[PDB]
């Protein structure tokens, strides 16, 4: 039964760990957009 | 914040029940009581018990990992080094059970 | 101690060292020196009475100082450096605290002062894998790290190990107080030549430890301790006398026995980098311990000292001791110069 | 053989709890060895994507690499749904 | 001021290290190291380490100090001193937190202080990572990695901890 | 809000432990045919209050300040064991909250040794020595078993424990290792026959309901949470009532041999089994998945 | 470098003189060589766990099993230095002077 | 050193997926496969240029593609959307096996008026590949020149030339 049951649980991670991996573009792409707009706004009050 | 916040009230109203438990028996104001080299000494068995329980202690550090080290896709090198270390918990306690250091007879 | 657990503890004196020197990561060092410290534990207090459990309490805690050092210049190397090859340091602060670590592991001076109490409080063989083994792992590691070794520091502990022990042999009587002060003052030899080519100090390494296990091995043979009772050898092996006598002459230095080569090839290696001085002052240093050898030929060759009478009934009996390798290391020991040149497969 | 049986006999007699241990550590040892599934514990192992599946640049000779996830190329799963 | 709460708990971690290494009553020296390693788990805890952090309490403190404070208990003493009452011991514990405190008031105060090496006072969060989102723990992965990456480790870490055993059998059998 | 839930643990856990006391004597009292308590109180439902009143206005060392840390620590430690317990959610929700609670649990037997330096007693101080070896010895057994469970749970993570245990408790593939762990509690919380007084008594409750977790997993519905929790205490308590029964129907060891018991049973086949443990999943292709 | 490295470097050398200078206990001085231990330990886990350096996280365990053994071999010395004096006094072992 | 460069904010720009994470978890399937080529070509750009600053068009094609995605449900499957988001939200570990009616309930749904198809075990962790028209990345590490090699010693070894002419020593 242990063993019935922990391959249900590993089918369930990998479709877990899918689901993450579809949406990584879209939050590695508005990471990348507040990384750079955070930098631009510190060289902003550097300059002053 | 959570954990510390737990720790510090534990241990916070663990004091607090301490100290009014050392002060509390002070209100009776009772009448004052009346009651006017380096060994054991120690048995060597008693230190061989704990040291013992360090080493095999030890041992059980270098096991703890497992329920991790089994999503490895060499599994083929994980289970030969899971199984040794712990057949090498089972040498050692062979050579302390067949060289009496698991008795307790003087 | 059970046979087979000896020979298993002795494997692992072996093994510790063997990892020191085959491995190239940092913690396998560490690893190497900390299983070797534990294998050597046991044989130290084999016979258990008080000096040998103060000769192993004392090597416990000089040798766990010198490991937490060592492993602290590992860490700071890592900070500087994000890597653990056993190669150059990368910070000199790293370099002075494994340089201090090895010095106190080598028993150099000032680090010197357990080398004569401990081999003095445990038994001969002992003493031998002490003064001779215990060498190879911390001098494989110095040869490895030399790049970065300061100079100044390498050097001056080399000046100091060839004064104290010297000057220390100079006042004892007993072998294994000897002996021990014969090893610092021949570790100075080693560390000097070490920052100009690293070759003569694996010479004077190989050399120093095949006449050390000769004088250990003549000494268990008669069971000699002190200097008295080795005055008796004369009444009952005269040929152990002979031999005695060629290999004290050969760790003198002097021409034409084995011990010559490796001050020879020192003192050529030190001037041809225009280290004049201070070879110099070396060579002439040693002269110290060629004199505490020469006092010991006295002794038990060049004279006759007076015998008891139950030295008699010993005639009637042969030695059984295994001595090993003994006619093999003696002739090492003494007629090796010719073959000189052949410290080339060394380098 | 018979002078085997009688020592093993014995020890069930007197160390039971021994016979047992080193009975379940030697079924640990070798059974894993003679497993026909132990060869699925390895693929399921592999089958889990801890990272992203990074793209290809598609040069143009590339036939067995799927030009979308949903496509019959490239490896499948199929087998661990039916396991 | 939770913001240095890691430069907070490494200043408790010096004064517990103070506290044994002027050497009271080998009880008292249990105890200051006790607090230390537990402070100890707490910064590695704040930097990630969860399970280094918990293998302190449960190696460390759980098996070794254990293994310590039974051991002075058999054997040393059995009275301890009032902490601070031996002039040696107060003399060195003043010594200690008063370089510790002079320490903490320059770096505090110029942000910066140069002892061998160069220390900046910034806090200790400046240098922290601003990437990941693994659904993963880092420090698992490289732990679990001992048993198929580090097959040497565990062969020459299994031999020392047996011959740790043997070694320490010998040791106190007494002949 | 969250101070009213570490409030809403702790005290529930102090009144727990003082009406644990009610249930110990007159369960022992019926086991041997009398009743226990019953005049103080209806059914003798007031006598833990009697007994608290009375213990903290009786009238009441080697070291001042151990005397004050032994019950502090064991106190505080006791308390800190539940902070992780799904019931079915933790207070404290932790990624390794079966390693915390070994660590934890470690740092028991500092109370331990503390309360018999701190007599001023050599006879005091020895009997602590023994107390120490046989708490340590059997935490041996507690770690080595507990490593072997988790091998099919997959987590250090105490509310995974529930969700292996979706299908099955872990009782039915694991009952040999449920055997030695469970008397590795009593010997733990030094229980007869292993007795060779509020933290105490917080430890053997806590034990239990670690235990029914470990190898009773209840279901969890997450629209109905309450129904885990009084499936969850039922489990807890008829373990802790096992304590009792275990209590009034034996004898007692002797010193050496409960470390016999276990240097020479639990620990020898307590490493073939998690031999065992580790090897199966991989054979059968049952490994749990890492999250 | 950073400002928690200024105070771990701060023990380890509060632990090394506290081991080289030693009072009368010799289980005084092991417990300086465990500090020190500990903070190598702690060095080490916030170097390797700040730059990310995955492989390298086991190095803190492999340092506190060898460093524990270390303690366990320290101790049992100890102990029969206890055996043939009654005390741990560090001054009652110099036999060896002579 | 130079100017580290830094695009202005007024690149940074975008119209953002102002939906919390058990929104994207349970479009997560479906978004998979069918933003799937802008998606693979901001990946490839990120991990072959190793800059996010080489990368700020295709990032915004990815949000123009979710943008699309996330109305195609609005326009015709808004209520089986939210109805199945929301059984999602309610789990601490936001857990697909709790929800499976009110999946499928969803997967009906897209499957007559959009007509997807949920992608099947192991297919959003294949690694596919794309076509491209940005320029391989010549030298992404922005590295200097190698060091010239040493000269490589070769020939015949002769022995040595009259033995070891170590000072006496003829051979
Ligand atoms: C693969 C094979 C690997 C070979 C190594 C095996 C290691 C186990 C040793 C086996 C053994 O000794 O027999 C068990 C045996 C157990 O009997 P026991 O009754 O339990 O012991 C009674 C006492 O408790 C103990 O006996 P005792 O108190 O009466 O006296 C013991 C003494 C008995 O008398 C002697 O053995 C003295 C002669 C040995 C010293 C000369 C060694 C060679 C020097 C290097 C130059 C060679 C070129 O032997 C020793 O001292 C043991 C250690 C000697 C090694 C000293 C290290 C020198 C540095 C070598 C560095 C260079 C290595 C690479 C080359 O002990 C012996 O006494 C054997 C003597 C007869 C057989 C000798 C075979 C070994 C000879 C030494 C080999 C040298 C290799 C380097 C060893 C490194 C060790 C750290
Ligand atoms: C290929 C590797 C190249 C090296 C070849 C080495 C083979 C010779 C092995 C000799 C040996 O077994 O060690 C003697 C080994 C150690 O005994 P020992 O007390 O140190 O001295 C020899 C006994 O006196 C001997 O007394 P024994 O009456 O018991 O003689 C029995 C022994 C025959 O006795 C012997 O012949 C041992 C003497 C041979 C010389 C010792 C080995 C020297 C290794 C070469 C060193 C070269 C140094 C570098 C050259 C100078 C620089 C260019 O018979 C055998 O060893 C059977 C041969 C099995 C191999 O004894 C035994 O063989 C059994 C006892
Ligand atoms: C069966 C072998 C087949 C065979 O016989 O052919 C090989 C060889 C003859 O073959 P070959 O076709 O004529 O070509 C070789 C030429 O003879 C010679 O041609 P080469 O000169 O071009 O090659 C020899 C060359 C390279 O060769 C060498 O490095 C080694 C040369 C020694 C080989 C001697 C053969 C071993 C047997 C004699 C051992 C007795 C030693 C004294 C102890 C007496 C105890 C009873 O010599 C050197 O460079 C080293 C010069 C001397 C180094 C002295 C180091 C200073 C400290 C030691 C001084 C102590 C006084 C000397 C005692 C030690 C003996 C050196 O056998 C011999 O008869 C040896 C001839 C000796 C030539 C030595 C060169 C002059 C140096 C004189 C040193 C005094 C020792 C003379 C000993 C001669 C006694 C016989
Ligand atoms: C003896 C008394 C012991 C009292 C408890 C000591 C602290 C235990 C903390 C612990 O290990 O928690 C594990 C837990 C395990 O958590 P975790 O590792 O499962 O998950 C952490 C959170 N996630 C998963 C999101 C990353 O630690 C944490 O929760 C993380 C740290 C939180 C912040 C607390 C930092 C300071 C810790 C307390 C310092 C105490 C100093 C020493 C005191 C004196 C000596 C005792
Ligand atoms: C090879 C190239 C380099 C050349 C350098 C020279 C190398 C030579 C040294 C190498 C090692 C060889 C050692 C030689 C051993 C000689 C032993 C010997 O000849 O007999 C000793 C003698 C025998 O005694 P006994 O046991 O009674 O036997 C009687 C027989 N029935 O015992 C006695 O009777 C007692 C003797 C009294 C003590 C005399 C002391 C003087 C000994 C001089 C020889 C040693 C010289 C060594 C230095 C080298 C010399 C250049
Ligand atoms: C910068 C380095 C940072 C670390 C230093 C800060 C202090 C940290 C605590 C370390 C304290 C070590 C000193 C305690 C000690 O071990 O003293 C031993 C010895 C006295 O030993 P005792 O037997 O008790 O008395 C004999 C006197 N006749 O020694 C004595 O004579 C007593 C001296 C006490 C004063 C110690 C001064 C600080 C230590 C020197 C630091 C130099 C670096
Ligand atoms: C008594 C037995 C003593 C212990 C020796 C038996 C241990 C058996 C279990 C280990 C066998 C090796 C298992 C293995 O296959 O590991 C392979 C490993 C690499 O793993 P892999 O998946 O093949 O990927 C390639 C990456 N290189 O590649 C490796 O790293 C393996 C290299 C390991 C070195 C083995 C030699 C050990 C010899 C020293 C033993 C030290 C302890 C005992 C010393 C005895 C006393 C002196
Ligand atoms: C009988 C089966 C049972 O316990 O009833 C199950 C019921 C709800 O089912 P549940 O166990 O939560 O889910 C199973 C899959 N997870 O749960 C319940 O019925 C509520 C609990 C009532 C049953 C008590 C649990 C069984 C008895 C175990 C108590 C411990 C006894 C220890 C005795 C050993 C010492 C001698
Ligand atoms: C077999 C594999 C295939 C499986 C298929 C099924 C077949 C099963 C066959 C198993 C046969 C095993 C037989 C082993 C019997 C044990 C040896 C023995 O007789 O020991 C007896 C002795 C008793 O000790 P004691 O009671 O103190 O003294 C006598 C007082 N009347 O005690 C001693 O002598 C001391 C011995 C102690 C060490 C034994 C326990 C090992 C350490 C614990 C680890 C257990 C796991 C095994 C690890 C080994 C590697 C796998």
């Amino acid at each position: 039964s242990m063993m019935k049951w922990n391959r249900e649980r590993r089918r369930l991670q990998i479709e877990d760990f899918e689901a993450r991996i579809a949406l990584m573009p879209l939050l590695q792409a508005e990471k990348d957009r507040r990384v750079l707009q955070m930098l631009r706004e510190n060289l902003e009050e550097e300059a002053t | 914040m959570n954990l510390m916040l737990a720790l510090l009230t534990n241990f916070t109203l663990a004091t607090l029940l301490v100290i009014i438990a050392f002060w509390l028996p002070q209100l009776n104001v009772y009448s004052e009581k009346t009651s006017p080299s380096a060994r054991l000494p120690f048995s060597m068995k008693f230190f061989l018990v704990a040291i013992t329980f360090l080493l095999f202690d030890l041992e059980i550090a270098l096991l703890l990992p497992l329920p991790w080290a089994s999503q490895t896709a060499n599994l083929n090198t994980m289970l030969t080094m899971a199984l040794f270390l712990i057949i090498l918990l089972a040498v050692s306690l062979a050579y302390e059970w067949t060289q009496k250091g698991l008795e307790w007879t003087e | 101690m059970n046979p087979i657990i000896f020979i298993i503890i002795l494997l692992t004196i072996m093994l510790g060292t063997i990892i020191v020197m085959i491995s190239s990561h940092w913690l396998l060092v560490w690893i190497g020196f900390e299983m070797n410290m534990l294998a050597i534990i046991p044989i130290m207090m084999k016979n258990h009475n008080p000096r040998a459990t103060e000769a192993s309490t004392k090597y416990f805690l000089t040798q766990s100082t010198a490991s937490m050092l060592l492993m602290m210049a590992v860490i700071i190397n890592l900070m500087f450096s994000g890597q653990w090859t056993v190669m150059k340091l990368f910070n000199p602060m790293a370099s002075m605290l494994m340089t201090m670590a090895l010095a106190m592991k080598l028993g150099m001076a000032p680090f010197h002062f357990w080398v004569p109490e401990v081999t003095q409080g445990i038994p001969l063989s002992s003493g031998l894998i002490l003064l001779t083994w215990q060498k190879l792992a911390p001098m494989s590691v110095l040869y490895q790290i030399f790049p970065s070794i300061n100079l100044n520091l390498i050097l001056t502990l080399s000046v100091l190990s060839i004064l104290i022990g010297g000057w220390g042999g100079l006042n004892q009587t007993q072998l294994r107080k000897i002996m021990a002060y014969s090893s610092i003052a021949h570790m100075g030899w080693m560390t000097a030549v070490l920052p100009y080519n690293p070759t003569m100090t694996l010479l004077n390494l190989i050399i120093y430890i095949i006449m050390t296990s000769t004088m250990f091995t003549m000494f268990m043979a008669n069971s000699t301790t002190t200097t008295l009772s080795l005055s008796h050898t004369w009444n009952k092996t005269p040929i152990m006398t002979v031999l005695i006598l060629a290999t004290l002459l050969s760790m003198g230095g002097l021409p034409p026995l084995s011990g010559f080569m490796p001050k020879w090839m020192i003192i050529q290696e030190m001037t041809k980098n225009n280290s004049i001085i201070l070879p110099t002052f070396m060579a002439i240093t040693a002269l110290l311990n060629l004199y505490f050898y020469m006092r010991l030929t006295y002794s038990t060759t060049l004279t006759m000292f007076p015998s008891t009478n139950n030295m008699k009934m010993k005639w009637q009996f042969p030695l059984m001791k295994k001595m090993t390798f003994l006619p093999t290391m003696v002739v090492l020991s003494t007629m090796m110069l010719p073959l000189t040149p052949m410290l080339s497969v060394l380098e | 053989a018979e002078r085997v049986a009688a020592f093993l006999k014995n020890v069930w007699a007197k160390e039971p709890v021994l016979v047992a241990s080193f009975a379940i550590a030697g079924l640990a040892v070798i059974l894993p060895t003679l497993s026909p599934y132990t060869k699925y514990s390895l693929m399921i192992n592999r089958a889990t994507p801890y990272n992203y599946p990074v793209p290809l640049r598609d040069d143009g000779n590339m036939p067995d690499v799927p030009s979308h996830p949903q496509d019959p190329q490239g490896p499948s799963l199929e087998w661990l749904k039916r396991l | 001021m939770m913001l240095y709460i890691v430069f907070i708990l490494s200043v408790i971690f010096v004064m517990g290290f103070v506290g044994f290494s002027s050497k009271p009553s080998p009880i008292y020296g249990g105890l200051g190291l006790i607090v230390s390693g537990g402070v100890g788990c707490g910064i590695v805890l704040n930097f990630g380490g969860s399970f280094l952090g918990l293998m302190v309490f449960l190696i460390y403190l759980g098996g070794m100090m254990v293994v310590f404070g039974y051991t002075t208990a058999m054997a040393t003493e059995q009275y301890p001193e009032i902490w601070l009452s031996n002039k040696a011991v107060l003399g060195a514990f003043v010594t200690g937190l008063l370089m510790e405190f002079f320490m903490v008031y320059y770096v505090l105060k110029d942000k910066e202080v140069e002892v061998v090496f160069e220390f900046n006072g910034l806090g200790d969060w400046v240098i922290y990572d601003t990437g990941d989102s693994g659904f993963f723990s880092e420090e698992a992965m490289g732990i679990a990695a001992l048993y198929s990456y580090g097959t040497w480790l565990v062969i020459v870490t299994g031999w020392s901890l047996l011959i740790g055993v043997v070694v320490i059998m010998e040791i106190t059998r007494g002949n | 809000m969250f101070m009213i839930n570490i409030l809403m643990l702790i005290i529930p856990i102090l009144l727990a432990v003082a009406f644990l006391t009610l249930v110990e004597r007159k369960v022992l009292g019926y086991m041997q045919l009398r009743k226990g308590p019953n005049v103080v109180g209806p059914y003798g439902l007031l006598q833990p209050i009697a007994d608290a009143i009375k213990l903290f206005i009786k009238e009441p060392t080697s070291s001042a300040s151990m005397f004050i840390l032994a019950p502090i620590m064991a106190l505080g430690l006791a308390l800190t064991m539940w902070i992780p317990l799904p019931m079915p959610y933790p207070l404290i929700n932790m990624n390794l909250g079966v390693l915390f609670m070994l660590a934890m649990s470690s740092l028991a037997v500092y109370s331990i040794l503390w309360s018999g330096w701190a007599s001023n007693s050599k006879y005091a101080l020895i009997g602590a020595l023994r107390a120490v070896a046989q708490t340590i010895s059997y935490e041996v057994t507690l770690a080595i078993i507990l490593l072997s469970v988790l091998l099919m749970s997959g987590s250090f993570t105490l509310s995974t424990l529930i969700t292996t245990q979706e299908q099955m408790w872990l009782i039915l593939p694991a009952w040999p290792l449920a055997m030695m762990w469970f008397i590795s509690t009593l010997a733990e919380t030094n229980r007869a026959p292993f007795d060779l007084f509020m933290a105490e008594y917080a430890n053997i409750i806590m034990m239990n309901i670690f235990t029914a977790i470990l190898f009773l997993g209840t279901s969890h519905n997450p629209h109905m949470p309450e129904l885990y929790t009084i499936n969850f205490t039922i489990k807890s308590l008829l373990l802790t009532m096992s304590f009792l029964w275990i209590r009034a129907s034996y004898p007692r060891f002797r010193y050496d041999q409960l470390m016999h018991l276990l240097w020479k049973n639990f620990l020898p086949l307590t490493l073939a089994l998690c031999m065992w443990h580790v090897s199966l999943p991989i054979l059968t292709s049952g490994i749990p998945p890492q999250t | 470098m950073s400002m928690v490295y200024m105070n771990i470097m701060m023990a380890f050398t509060v632990s090394l003189v506290g081991l080289l200078m030693y009072r009368s206990h010799l289980m005084s001085s092991l417990l300086c060589l465990e500090g020190m231990m500990l903070s190598l330990f702690v060095m080490a886990a916030l170097t390797i766990l700040n730059s990310h350096f995955t492989l390298a996280s086991m190095m803190p365990i492999i340092l506190l099993v060898f460093a524990a053994c270390e303690a366990a071999l320290g101790l049992s010395l100890l102990v029969m230095v206890s055996n043939t004096y009654g005390t741990d006094y560090v001054q009652n072992l110099n036999l060896l002077q002579c | 050193p130079g100017i580290v460069e830094l695009p202005s904010l007024e690149d940074l720009k975008v119209q953002e997926v102002k939906v919390s994470s058990s929104v994207l978890k349970a479009a997560a399937h479906h978004y998979g496969a069918q933003c799937d080529k802008p998606n693979k070509e901001f990946m490839l750009c990120r991990w072959e240029e190793k800059d996010p600053r080489r990368c700020l068009e295709e990032g915004k094609l990815v949000n123009q593609c979710a943008l699309e995605f996330f109305r195609q449900i609005k326009r015709h499957c808004a209520e089986p959307f939210t109805e199945y988001w929301t059984c999602i939200d309610y789990s601490g570990l936001q857990l697909f096996r709790r929800c499976r009616k009110q999946q499928a309930q969803f997967d009906e749904c897209v499957l007559d008026k959009l007509g997807w198809v949920r992608p099947d075990l192991g297919d959003l962790s294949k690694v596919t590949k794309v076509k491209t028209d940005r320029p391989l990345p010549e030298n992404p590490y922005h590295s200097r020149a190698r060091p010239e090699p040493n000269p490589e010693v070769e020939g015949d070894l002769k022995p040595a030339r009259h033995g070891s002419r170590l000072f006496f020593w003829t051979m």
